């Protein structure tokens, strides 16, 4: 029951490393997980050894090593799962994202939040389904008022204004308000010049957050150079003179 | 005056009235929502004389409609583009149907109406039934039935409703009444985008058609909502009695009323009784997830609630399940039986679910048991709202707006309480309704304002 002999059987295991990993997981989950560093360095050296071969059986044995090293749960099996996440981020197949996120959020800590949310970011690239779907599920998932804020600020960078406004709605329903203002300005860039979106974003932002005439006069110049000349503009500019 | 009762020894209206001393009666009543609203309008705006307080006598054997008209008119009134025209008659009236809305279901779930594929081969008398595979010992499924837009083949392919675990109790509910051919066409013209009025002669089962529509819409849309609206309570009571034999979880059923009504079917769909029954079901889910935790074999002396139950499910059951996944889809009939730590969990269940002979059958069993524990955690996701809602009526509204996809409502009742429904979750993606001629044009168009447009477009499908 010496961790010495355990690491020795692991690092002397030759031939196919599959009996290596199976007997390793067996003994390691049999006795205590004090060999943590041994199995970790072993997994890294094995990546050096086999990373040129098929990613099927070696990466599977490594994931097994990490999940079995996780006796119950611990602060380094999410770590090795994050090593596999960063390693297979160059995936070519999103099953890597699915399984790695499962393994890493096998707990509910601050860990793998900033591993999944930027993973949704690199999911949003040319397919907005995972972006907006993870946005919805995370807004209605493990509670944190900052995650949905980050979701609005993430959909702010991709061309789906509905996802930004959706996270904004979720957070305002239940910095975040200022970030909603930033995303409102981002979708209020002068592209939809029908003169509706920027004005309504001004009203919503200046409703959830209070600026003393600053953003008010910003929206004033916007809507008054976007206003008309008839009764509509007469009344709009009069109302702005009065308010 | 919709009277609740007369004066008693303690001055309260009746609900065994008390010792009726004397020949006076002083009774309180409440006729409708806008009962003290027309006199309010007359006393406030027109400054005219009193109607409800100038009383002379009482005799035995509206403004809610006018308020609904005012609201619907002064809102955007954006109706469905396929039904506003069919309501004002302008536009070819064969248009509101399925054959004139472009997005027909490519292949829908025609499951319930058919329980024998030979029965379906008869009930499709004018289409070439293209059934995929040719074993009649293999074809009586909830088949996929594509009718194309050659161009008249009923493309029926087999399907297998996935497992739910080891237990033979949840044998998924399929229909029993082999509704007519044009009746299945009614179900389909309802479940595909458009409008549909079923001409149901006496005894033909218009309510059977409605139950079929509920089932088929719960199949082909797990998420969109169903407003089942009536003229009198008979429709909702009978359709609930009938759907009590279908594949609906009682976290997906709810209703509205006009005030006081006594439960006409077997089990309560009502507000407080439903919150209580779902509290009991939440206890069921909690004890289930907890005995599953003891099956996982961890230590701990106190018990948890919905939030910790969901997080713990995703933390322990999902982790072990990913282990079994990377052992099974990386995989012998030995490991499809052994490598599942659900032996202690299904150790309160029939004999081992991985039959140890057919690896794929053992796989179906194992994934069905894991997905059953995931449905325990999923009813825990649903009981999140039961544990977040403070009051009985509050949890009624929360569970009807959040998860209850099937809300049965009365005509004048929903015309009276639509505004509250709009504000707290009126979700009308599909309407199924009964007692058609038993309503009016007013009681058919006043529901048309249960919501506000969605970026310039209505919620109706």
């Amino acid at each position: 029951f010496s961790v010495k002999c355990w690491l020795r059987y692991i690092e002397f295991k030759q031939g196919a490393p599959k009996p290596r990993l199976n007997q390793l997981y067996e003994r390691a989950l049999k006795l205590l997980p004090c060999s943590y560093k041994l199995w970790y360095r072993y997994l890294k050296a094995r990546r050096a050894q086999v990373k040129h071969r098929c990613v099927t059986d070696p990466a599977y044995e490594d994931v097994n090593n990490c999940h079995e090293r996780a006796f119950v749960f611990m602060h380094k099996m999410p770590r090795l799962w994050l090593d596999y996440c960063q390693f297979l981020m160059d995936q070519g197949r999103v099953t890597h994202t699915r399984r790695t996120f499962d393994r890493a959020l096998r707990a509910l800590p601050i860990t793998q939040h900033s591993r999944i949310w930027p993973l949704y970011l690199r999911f949003l690239r040319s397919h907005p389904l995972p972006e907006t779907a993870v946005r919805g599920y995370r807004r209605f998932l493990k509670l944190s008022p900052e995650s949905a804020e980050e979701y609005i600020e993430y959909l702010k960078s991709s061309d789906r204004l509905d996802e930004a406004a959706q996270r904004l709605a979720t957070v305002v329903n239940d910095n975040y308000q200022l970030w909603h203002e930033l995303c409102d300005l981002i979708s209020q860039n002068p592209d939809k010049v029908q003169s509706l979106n920027v004005d309504a974003i001004i009203r919503g932002g200046l409703t959830r957050f209070t600026d003393q005439l600053g953003k008010l006069w910003c929206s004033l110049a916007d809507y008054y150079i976007r206003s008309g000349h008839f009764e509509k503009a007469r009344d709009v500019y009069e109302e702005a003179i009065r308010t | 005056c919709e009277i609740q009762g007369m004066l008693d020894d303690k001055g309260r209206v009746i609900e065994p009235r008390p010792n009726l001393r004397g020949e006076s009666r002083t009774f309180r009543v409440f006729l409708d929502p806008n009962q003290y609203q027309q006199d309010m309008t007359n006393t406030i705006q027109n400054g005219a004389e009193d109607v409800y307080e100038t009383f002379n006598i009482i005799m035995r054997r509206f403004k809610a409609v006018l308020e609904t008209i005012r609201n619907l008119m002064n809102t955007d009134c954006v109706v469905p583009d396929w039904l506003h025209d069919i309501i004002l008659g302008y536009g070819d009236p064969s248009s509101a149907h399925y054959s004139k809305m472009p997005n027909q279901i490519a292949t829908l779930d025609f499951n319930d109406t058919f329980l024998s594929i030979e029965h379906l081969k008869a009930s499709f008398p004018g289409h070439n039934v293209k059934v995929t595979v040719e074993d009649p010992a293999l074809q009586i499924p909830p088949f996929r039935i594509t009718f194309p837009v050659e161009a008249k083949t009923l493309i029926v392919e087999p399907h297998v409703i996935p497992n739910r675990g080891p237990y033979p109790y949840n044998q998924p509910k399929r229909n029993t009444i082999q509704f007519t051919h044009t009746q299945i066409e009614a179900i389909r013209a309802g479940m595909q985008p458009g409008l549909t009025m079923v001409v149901g002669p006496p005894g033909t089962g218009k309510t059977d058609v409605a139950v079929q529509i509920i089932s088929n819409i719960y199949h082909n849309f797990p998420e969109q909502r169903t407003l089942i609206v009536t003229h009198s309570n008979q429709a909702l009571n009978q359709l609930f009695e009938k759907i009590m034999a279908l594949d609906i979880d009682e976290r997906h059923l709810l209703r509205l009323g006009h005030g006081e009504e006594e439960l006409e079917t077997e089990k309560d769909f009502s507000r407080y009784g439903r919150v209580n029954y779902v509290l009991a079901r939440r206890i069921e889910l909690l004890e289930e997830v907890k005995r599953l935790q003891k099956s996982l074999g961890v230590p701990g002396d106190a018990s948890y609630t919905c939030e910790t139950a969901g997080y713990f499910f995703l933390y322990q059951v999902m982790s072990r399940w990913e282990e079994y996944i990377s052992k099974v889809k990386n995989p012998d009939v030995t490991e499809v039986s052994t490598f599942f730590p659900f032996h202690e969990y299904f150790a309160n269940a029939p004999q081992p679910i991985f039959k140890g002979r057919s690896y794929e059958e053992d796989m179906e069993i194992a994934e069905g048991c894991f997905r059953h524990i995931k449905k325990i955690f999923t009813q825990l996701e649903e009981f999140r709202a039961s544990e977040l809602l403070r009051s009985g009526l509050d949890r009624s509204k929360y569970l009807l707006v959040k998860e209850a996809k099937i809300i049965a409502m009365t005509c004048t009742h929903a015309a009276l309480k639509r505004h509250d429904l709009v504000k707290l979750g009126f979700k009308y993606d599909n309407i199924l309704m009964e007692e058609a001629a038993q309503i009016l044009e007013i009681e058919t168009f006043i529901p048309l304002l249960l919501q506000n447009p969605q970026d310039g477009f209505s919620r109706l499908k």
